[PDB]
């Protein structure tokens, strides 16, 4: 999954 | 702004919108500001760390569009952009997220207040809103999670303040959140700040005056279901604050 500000969930 | 409605920046006009100007010449747009004072503008440093040089940068304030002039609006170099030196970042959370941009026209002047220009009030230290106030965030970013495009118009929406206890639960951020953070939601997870927000502000009426809150900094996704924005808390950066604009 990991892991952004911003953008989606995964 | 996922959600929230359209505005126009009669109804923010602290509101400062920030450009960087590309080594072919295009401008594009990097992330919102607030103007706490005639010559200086606050936002947040993870807008500038890659860029972090001042002559990239153009600052338009009484501007209610993306990528029309909007009558009445100035135009602005950075004279200085001044970045926290404790920040720091992991893919997600951002700490010390915070910038000052001091400003100045090509006629060497700082802002003039007018109809669409104004300052906001900064807190008082460590004097923030009680949990569930509501409070309002502007800016220019997406107004879904997978849009490819910026929406035109300025927006603005309300959100709730949420308690660092009830958003340090690990199925909201766990330990990602600091006691200089604030988080902010709505109950329903429908509206919320998007990419393109980072650096506007949080606004909250304490007592009567609006006040400077918080400055939108990161969150996972954009209205999803317990992962709240998170704001820095400008009522824990006053002495920062003070130092780098006395200036
Ligand atoms: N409020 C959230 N969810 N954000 C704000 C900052 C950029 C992306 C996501």
């Amino acid at each position: 999954c990991p892991a952004y500000s911003x953008y989606l969930d995964c | 702004i996922i959600g929230g409605e359209f505005t126009t920046i009669e109804n923010q006009p602290w509101f400062a919108a920030i450009y960087r100007r590309h080594r072919g010449g295009s401008v594009t747009y990097v992330c919102g500001g607030s103007l706490i004072s005639p010559c200086w503008v606050i936002s947040a440093t993870h807008c500038f760390i890659d860029y972090p040089k001042k002559e990239d940068y153009i600052v338009y304030l009484g501007r209610s569009r993306l990528n029309s002039n909007t009558q009445g609006e100035m135009k602005f170099e950075v004279e200085n952009l001044i970045l926290h030196k404790d920040y720091s970042a992991d893919t997600l959370a951002y700490h010390n997220d915070i910038a000052l941009l001091k400003i100045r026209s090509k006629e060497g002047r700082c802002a003039q207040p007018s109809r669409t220009i104004q300052t906001i009030a900064l807190p008082s230290m460590y004097n923030d809103p009680q949990f569930g106030t509501s409070c309002e965030i502007t800016g220019f970013g997406k107004e879904q999670s997978t849009d490819y495009l910026y929406p035109e118009q300025l927006k603005m929406t309300v959100v709730k303040l949420i308690s660092h206890r009830e958003c340090q639960q690990p199925h909201y951020y766990g330990s990602e959140v600091t006691t200089k953070m604030l988080c902010a939601a709505d109950p329903q997870w429908k509206t919320d700040s998007c990419q393109g927000d980072s650096g506007g502000p949080l606004v909250c009426s304490l007592q009567g005056r609006m006040t400077l809150t918080g400055i939108v900094s990161w969150g996972r996704g954009c209205a999803l279901k317990d992962k709240p924005g998170v704001y820095t808390r400008v009522s824990h950066f006053l002495p920062w604050i003070r130092s780098h604009t006395k200036e």
